[PDB]
RNA sequence: UCCCCCGUGCCCAUAGCGGCGUGGAACCACCCGUUCCCAUUCCGAACACGGAAGUGAAACGCGCCAGCGCCGAUGGUACUGGGCGGGCGACCGCCUGGGAGAGUAGGUCGGUGCGGGGGA
RNA sequence: CGAUCAACGGAUAAAAGUUACCCCGGGGAUAACAGGCUGAUCUCCCCCGAGCGUCCACAGCGGCGGGGAGGUUUGGCACCUCGAUGUCGGCUCGUCGCAUCCUGGGGCUGAAGAAGGUCCCAAGGGUUGGGCUGUUCGCCCAUUAAAGCGGCACGCGAGCUG
RNA sequence: CGCCUCCUAAAAGGUAACGGAGGCGCCCAAAGGUCCCCUCAGGCGGGACGGAAAUCCGCCGGAGAGCGCAAGGGUAGAAGG
RNA sequence: CUGACUGGGGCCUGUAGAGCACUGAUAGGGCUAGGGGGCCCACCAGCCUACCAAACCCUGUCAAACUCCGAAGGGUCCCAGGUGGAGCCUGGGAGUGAGGGCGCGAGCGAUAACGUCCGCGUCCGAGCGCGGGAACAACCGAGACCGCCAGCUAAGGCCCCCAAGUCUGGGCUAAGUGGUAAAGGAUGUGGCGCCGCGAAGACAGCCAGGAGGUGGCUUAGAAGCAGCCAUCCUUUAAAGAGUGCGUAAUAGCUCACUGGUCGAGUGGCGCCGCGCCGAAAAUGAUCGGGGCUUAAGCCCAGCGCCGAAGCUGCGGGUCUGGG
């Protein structure tokens, strides 16, 4: 027995795993923010970027934003610079979106 | 007394054209099948009838992955 | 049809047919020995296709006896009930002018029309019922 | 008498009869069976003839258990069709039958009534027959 | 009570030559231990047919072990009706899950109104200890009439000794008994020709 | 490299059902609101945003339990590639090599990869 | 774009019957007769013993089922024969089988006797004349010890009949 | 009489008979493309007209529904709404 | 050198078998809708079941078009062995496109056909050449280049026809079984194995008794042989309220039974052997014949031999290859 957000989260990963680029994975908690930029094909996270682990403060979308941009630097600082973005169960909107926003002003390519 | 049957449809011939283990060109079918019996893996598109081909040059790989079905893979060379 | 009374008798028919009629059997020709009745058929080329009729026949004949004996004993007994002696004659007669309800069998004459030629009567039969038993019994 | 109160196909190839039961080798329900010796094709006739052979011997009493269904239609062409314009028609039921199978069982009878029983029924019967009695390796199955 | 059987430890003979030569293959087995054994045959049939799988045999293995065992299986050729294979659990202190035989006390009153009484269980599952093992279990029957029955729930245990299946489970009935005057109706029954499931346009 | 939690993968029920117990510092959830973004064929249930007074009740995580589900030997058999025989046949045996399924003993209330936050 | 070219690889744009008045080329690659293989059907004999037979399963019977025999029926198959194997019935002449119609011997009998029933042995000889019908078959008349059943290319047309 | 599905087909493919069973000669301007969102049948209990079955509420539920039509394969980690 | 075939390794599969998780089938229970029949009722509720009977469950089963399972095998690829009247590639020339028997797997048929239609194989076809099977295309043996008055074998055989043992060891069968068949029947006969019953003397014969209450649902007058319902008990063996003659009245004989006798084993399963009946068709019979009985039959174990156009020896021909 799975639920629409199990469901609605497999549908949307499933689909991006299957282009085959590193995907950007986001989780949004009612407080947090987090993204992992993985690679599904060796089942590795390469780089890391949360509100949690950069003590941000403030509006959870500002916040978001600034995560974004953090997650981008860290990443170009690997070589990565093609990914695809994994909204996961969440629509493209409001916070997730302002992290992916933030992503693209860093200089990720999606 | 006569039949009302006598009737059937040609045989058509599904089923794996390569096997785990040989290679094959871009484009080779891997697999004739109605329905997903086996679905596309790494480098194995799906066509319309669900045939599944090589997308790439390389090895065919077979693996049973339970509950999320057969998968048919092609290992570069 | 059951066949323990039954002599089936096989052989060649008679007509058109050419070499085949001449060798080939094929008319079956049965008795039924209890009733009498043969009923023999030569139709169609087989004789099992005229085993088939032969014996379909055979069956309308025995229906058609029985259910004759059996009607001609239903005429032979309703007659003499009923009696043509429809005019007087038998059972019993019914005054409307005094109400003398009588029966000439014994004798017992009555009023009782009323009691009785408007509703039921079982009492007014056991006199015809017990005199019934001593016309018996008592020779 | 048994045949199956509908099924989904009205004809069935025949088959074969290689081999042993596959089960029912075993007294499963009375105290004495009897069991096939050689394999065939059972009729409900037959089964209904061995059947009314049981009751009519304990003439009041007893359980008879019958273990085989005749659920097999037989197929036979009309008399004097050629060969070809198809498979004939049903004409009647059969239960497939082979070597070690337990088709009757009796209860609530004495040996002597028992062992007479099950031996008419094996004389209405188109193959060889034993009796046996319910036994310990019986009960281990 | 308990019985005794002389059992020997093979190795590599063929099974088809140790029955050839009047000997049962067998195996003898629990969570420890795991051996192939063969006992004389005919003496293994005297023994069996008293002991079933109801109470307990010891073997006496050659090595000079004597270890006590139910028989757990009994592989019957289904041909000759013959044993060709026994499984020996050797038992130990731990309840063991086992069939514990029926003993039907009484004559129903429906068997003297002329009926039958059904053994649907002559032995009963049941978890127990080796050392506390009853001989049987006595069931009254005498209260059922046609047609009546008995469950494992009714089934008064002895101490120690727990049911193994569900109480609802069935155990004993007393059925009407076969009557020629049936006959006549049964003979002139007529049946319905049997329909054909629907395929197609038509379900 | 150890313990807890949060993500996300792998094995594809030995991982599930049920029952019980446990956890809110942290995390996660409910939770508070519905101004704003966004939303309901009605409904802030969901989706979404802004929040932090409360609660681990639900959900989730972590334990324990074998009633169910799942897994399951070892023996032996069926069947059989090849080789032979027997029977008038329906069919039955022998040799050599392979070898089930059901059942029995038993096994299981998961294991593991990566990255986070916390703890020693 | 125009196809029930649906006989769906679709001979013409355009097409049904009859021949006993018949013809040729072929085939035993393929039917009808006979044989053969088979034995479903046919005949006969067994197995079981439900029940009948006032009583009594088996004098005589034998419910439902079971196993055979035969190769006389009608079929199945298409194997020799289509550069020919003449077919029904009758006549003539037989010969053989025995599952025996008579006669001879015998067992049981619900065998008093006489006459029967049934079963065993037995194939030596015998087994009538007529009416009807092309008939085989069958019905009928008058008899009889009896008025047997089958095989032989349903014996027999280089023997006849037609 | 052509085409499809299942079987006979003897675990690759293929495989005959006047063998066993069913369908096709269409359909859809959405019943198509792409994004987003949603999960069924059935069973039990509750519920005005209202029932075996309208709609509503709750619990139980891996797919036995649905997928335009035959059958098969496939399928809710959608191909279904 | 890539072939058929073979070794290893990977993968593909849903058959045999088996199973009942699905589709259906399914007997017998349990449990229980729905009806049915019976109660009490219509006040609408209320009770019975051994009638039928959904689901569900248990026991027990069935299936080409059912599968929770699932072989042996098969297919295919890779590396290897494999130099063969092998393989690939391109051209020239065909013939064939009526097949048949056998073994196995099925369908059809009737678990009929020297039947029919497929699959795998095989042989005939074309090996109607050779040895065996009495004779006989396809069963067994065996692929014939020619010559030999040499040898070794194959199937099959070794008493005579008729080449080779009237060979050797232990059995079985009296039916000429062998030398032509089924259900089923039967103290034929021969083995094993395993239970009963057996010292207050058995089975079989002689001997003495073998009774008394003596009637019932009870009657077509028969307590006991008349149809049932009957099965109590006793005169200090303890002898039926009854199996065979009279009976819509009785005798009397008889067993089961008890004792007395004379002086030694008896019955039952199960596996196996070999025989018996069941067993009737048409020209004259017969296993090929003659003939065969501790076999010249059958089973087991042995040594030897005969036996072909197979193999060897010797000589020759021709082609190919190698010198
Ligand atoms: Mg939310
Ligand atoms: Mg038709
Ligand atoms: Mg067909
Ligand atoms: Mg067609
Ligand atoms: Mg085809
Ligand atoms: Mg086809
Ligand atoms: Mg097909
Ligand atoms: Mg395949
Ligand atoms: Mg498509
Ligand atoms: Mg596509
Ligand atoms: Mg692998
Ligand atoms: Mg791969
Ligand atoms: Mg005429
Ligand atoms: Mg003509
Ligand atoms: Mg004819
Ligand atoms: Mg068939
Ligand atoms: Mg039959
Ligand atoms: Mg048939
Ligand atoms: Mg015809
Ligand atoms: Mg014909
Ligand atoms: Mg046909
Ligand atoms: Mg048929
Ligand atoms: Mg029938
Ligand atoms: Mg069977
Ligand atoms: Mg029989
Ligand atoms: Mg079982
Ligand atoms: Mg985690
Ligand atoms: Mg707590
Ligand atoms: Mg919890
Ligand atoms: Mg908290
Ligand atoms: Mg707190
Ligand atoms: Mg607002
Ligand atoms: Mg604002
Ligand atoms: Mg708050
Ligand atoms: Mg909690
Ligand atoms: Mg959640
Ligand atoms: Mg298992
Ligand atoms: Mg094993
Ligand atoms: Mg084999
Ligand atoms: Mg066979
Ligand atoms: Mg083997
Ligand atoms: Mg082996
Ligand atoms: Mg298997
Ligand atoms: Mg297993
Ligand atoms: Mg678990
Ligand atoms: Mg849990
Ligand atoms: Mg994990
Ligand atoms: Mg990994
Ligand atoms: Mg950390
Ligand atoms: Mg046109
Ligand atoms: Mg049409
Ligand atoms: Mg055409
Ligand atoms: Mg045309
Ligand atoms: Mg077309
Ligand atoms: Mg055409
Ligand atoms: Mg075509
Ligand atoms: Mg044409
Ligand atoms: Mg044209
Ligand atoms: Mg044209
Ligand atoms: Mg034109
Ligand atoms: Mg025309
Ligand atoms: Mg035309
Ligand atoms: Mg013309
Ligand atoms: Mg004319
Ligand atoms: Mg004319
Ligand atoms: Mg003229
Ligand atoms: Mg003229
Ligand atoms: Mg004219
Ligand atoms: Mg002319
Ligand atoms: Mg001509
Ligand atoms: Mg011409
Ligand atoms: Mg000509
Ligand atoms: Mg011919
Ligand atoms: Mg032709
Ligand atoms: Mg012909
Ligand atoms: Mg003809
Ligand atoms: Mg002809
Ligand atoms: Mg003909
Ligand atoms: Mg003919
Ligand atoms: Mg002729
Ligand atoms: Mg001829
Ligand atoms: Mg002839
Ligand atoms: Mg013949
Ligand atoms: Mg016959
Ligand atoms: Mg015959
Ligand atoms: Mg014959
Ligand atoms: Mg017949
Ligand atoms: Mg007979
Ligand atoms: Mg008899
Ligand atoms: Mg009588
Ligand atoms: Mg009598
Ligand atoms: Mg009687
Ligand atoms: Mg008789
Ligand atoms: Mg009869
Ligand atoms: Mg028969
Ligand atoms: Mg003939
Ligand atoms: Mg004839
Ligand atoms: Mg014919
Ligand atoms: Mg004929
Ligand atoms: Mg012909
Ligand atoms: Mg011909
Ligand atoms: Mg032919
Ligand atoms: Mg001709
Ligand atoms: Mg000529
Ligand atoms: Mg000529
Ligand atoms: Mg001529
Ligand atoms: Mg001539
Ligand atoms: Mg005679
Ligand atoms: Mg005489
Ligand atoms: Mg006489
Ligand atoms: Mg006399
Ligand atoms: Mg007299
Ligand atoms: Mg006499
Ligand atoms: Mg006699
Ligand atoms: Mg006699
Ligand atoms: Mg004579
Ligand atoms: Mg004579
Ligand atoms: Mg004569
Ligand atoms: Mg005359
Ligand atoms: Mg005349
Ligand atoms: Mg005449
Ligand atoms: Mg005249
Ligand atoms: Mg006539
Ligand atoms: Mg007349
Ligand atoms: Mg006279
Ligand atoms: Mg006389
Ligand atoms: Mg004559
Ligand atoms: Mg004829
Ligand atoms: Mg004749
Ligand atoms: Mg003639
Ligand atoms: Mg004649
Ligand atoms: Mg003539
Ligand atoms: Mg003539
Ligand atoms: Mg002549
Ligand atoms: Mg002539
Ligand atoms: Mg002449
Ligand atoms: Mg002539
Ligand atoms: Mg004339
Ligand atoms: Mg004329
Ligand atoms: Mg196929
Ligand atoms: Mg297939
Ligand atoms: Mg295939
Ligand atoms: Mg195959
Ligand atoms: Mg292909
Ligand atoms: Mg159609
Ligand atoms: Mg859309
Ligand atoms: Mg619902
Ligand atoms: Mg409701
Ligand atoms: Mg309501
Ligand atoms: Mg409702
Ligand atoms: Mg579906
Ligand atoms: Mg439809
Ligand atoms: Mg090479
Ligand atoms: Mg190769
Ligand atoms: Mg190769
Ligand atoms: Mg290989
Ligand atoms: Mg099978
Ligand atoms: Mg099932
Ligand atoms: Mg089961
Ligand atoms: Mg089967
Ligand atoms: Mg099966
Ligand atoms: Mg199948
Ligand atoms: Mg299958
Ligand atoms: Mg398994
Ligand atoms: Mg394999
Ligand atoms: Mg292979
Ligand atoms: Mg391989
Ligand atoms: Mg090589
Ligand atoms: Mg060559
Ligand atoms: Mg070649
Ligand atoms: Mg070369
Ligand atoms: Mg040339
Ligand atoms: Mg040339
Ligand atoms: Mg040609
Ligand atoms: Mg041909
Ligand atoms: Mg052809
Ligand atoms: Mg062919
Ligand atoms: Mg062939
Ligand atoms: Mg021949
Ligand atoms: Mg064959
Ligand atoms: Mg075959
Ligand atoms: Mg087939
Ligand atoms: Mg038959
Ligand atoms: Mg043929
Ligand atoms: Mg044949
Ligand atoms: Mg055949
Ligand atoms: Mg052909
Ligand atoms: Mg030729
Ligand atoms: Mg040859
Ligand atoms: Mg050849
Ligand atoms: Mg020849
Ligand atoms: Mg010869
Ligand atoms: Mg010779
Ligand atoms: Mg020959
Ligand atoms: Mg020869
Ligand atoms: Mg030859
Ligand atoms: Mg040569
Ligand atoms: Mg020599
Ligand atoms: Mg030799
Ligand atoms: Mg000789
Ligand atoms: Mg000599
Ligand atoms: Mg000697
Ligand atoms: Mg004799
Ligand atoms: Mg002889
Ligand atoms: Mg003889
Ligand atoms: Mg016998
Ligand atoms: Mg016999
Ligand atoms: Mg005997
Ligand atoms: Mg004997
Ligand atoms: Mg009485
Ligand atoms: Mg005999
Ligand atoms: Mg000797
Ligand atoms: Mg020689
Ligand atoms: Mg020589
Ligand atoms: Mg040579
Ligand atoms: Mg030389
Ligand atoms: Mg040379
Ligand atoms: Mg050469």
């Amino acid at each position: 027995r799975l639920t629409a957000y199990e469901r609605r989260k497999f549908r949307v990963r499933n689909r991006i795993k299957r282009t085959g680029r590193l995907r950007l994975s986001v989780f949004r908690s009612l407080k947090h923010i987090y993204a992992q930029i993985i690679d599904d094909e060796k089942g590795v996270t390469l780089v890391s970027a949360s509100s949690l682990a950069l003590k941000l403060k403030g509006n959870k979308t500002e916040v978001a934003r600034q995560v974004g941009r953090a997650l981008a630097e860290k990443a170009l600082a690997l070589g990565i610079k093609q990914v695809a973005f994994d909204r996961g169960p969440y629509k493209y909107h409001g916070r997730v979106k302002a992290l992916a926003e933030g992503a693209r002003e860093g200089g990720l390519e999606f | 007394g006569s039949t009302r049957n006598g009737r059937d449809s040609q045989a058509k011939r599904l089923g794996v054209k390569r096997y785990e283990g040989q290679v094959v060109r871009a484009g080779n079918i891997l697999v004739r099948q109605r329905g997903t019996r086996f679905k596309p893996g790494k480098n194995v598109g799906m066509g319309r009838d669900f045939t599944l081909f090589a997308l790439v040059d390389g090895v065919v790989e077979f693996q049973d992955r339970g509950r999320l079905g057969r998968y048919v893979h092609v290992r570069p060379l | 049809i059951n066949p323990a009374d039954l002599r089936i008798d096989t052989f060649r028919s008679s007509g058109a047919g050419g070499q085949h009629v001449n060798t080939t059997d094929s008319a079956i020709r049965i008795t039924h020995l209890p009733t009498g009745i043969v009923v023999e058929c030569q139709d169609e080329r087989s004789q099992h296709k005229n085993k088939a009729k032969a014996l379909s026949v055979l069956g309308a004949r025995i229906h058609a006896a029985e259910m004759a004996k059996r009607q001609q004993a239903e005429a032979s007994t309703r007659r003499n009930l009923l009696g043509s002696g429809d005019r007087s004659d038998r059972n019993r007669t019914y005054n409307f002018p005094q109400g003398r309800v009588t029966d000439h069998r014994i004798n017992l004459t009555l009023y009782r029309l009323d009691e009785v030629m408007e509703g039921k009567l079982d009492m007014l039969i056991e006199p015809i019922i017990q005199e019934h038993q001593a016309d018996q019994l008592a020779a | 008498m048994l045949m199956p109160r509908r099924m989904k196909y009205r004809k069935q190839q025949r088959g074969r009869l290689k081999g042993a039961t596959k089960g029912g080798d075993y007294v499963a329900f009375g105290d004495y069976g009897l069991v096939a010796l050689e394999p065939a094709w059972i009729t409900a006739q037959q089964i209904e003839a061995a059947r009314v052979a049981m009751v009519r011997h304990f003439r009041r009493g007893g359980k008879i258990f019958i273990r085989i269904f005749p659920d097999k239609p037989y197929t036979k062409k009309p008399l004097e069709v050629r060969m070809g314009k198809g498979k004939g028609n049903v004409e009647g039921y059969v239960a497939v039958v082979k070597p070690g199978r337990v088709m009757f069982e009796v209860a609530g009878v004495t040996e002597e009534q028992a062992m007479e029983a099950l031996r008419i029924a094996g004389h209405k019967l188109p193959i060889k027959t034993k009796i046996v009695r319910r036994d310990a390796y019986d009960e281990a199955q | 009570m308990e019985y005794r059987l002389k059992a020997y430890y093979r190795e590599g003979e063929k099974p088809s030559a140790l029955r050839r030569a009047g000997k049962l293959p067998g195996v003898m087995y629990n969570r420890h231990l795991n051996r192939k054994v063969y006992v004389d045959l005919v003496e293994f049939d005297k023994v069996f047919r008293q002991a079933s799988i109801h109470h307990v045999i010891v073997l006496e293995l050659p090595d000079g072990q004597s270890l006590p065992t139910l028989v757990r299986q009994v592989n019957l050729d289904k041909r000759r009706r013959r044993p060709e294979h026994v499984d020996f659990f050797v038992l130990s202190d731990e309840p063991v899950e086992m069939y514990v035989p029926l003993r039907f006390v009484g004559t129903p009153a429906g068997v003297r109104a002329g009926g039958v009484l059904q053994e649907i269980h002559r032995d009963i599952l049941v978890k127990v200890s080796p050392r506390n093992i009853p001989e049987f279990i006595e069931v009254d029957v005498s209260g059922l009439e046609i047609g009546d029955s008995l469950h494992a729930s009714d089934l008064k245990l002895p101490p120690g000794v727990e049911l193994a299946v569900s109480p609802e489970e069935t155990i004993a009935a007393v059925v009407p008994p076969e009557d020629v005057e049936k006959l006549a109706e049964e003979a002139a029954a007529e049946v319905a020709e049997p329909e054909v499931i629907k395929k197609g346009k038509e379900e």
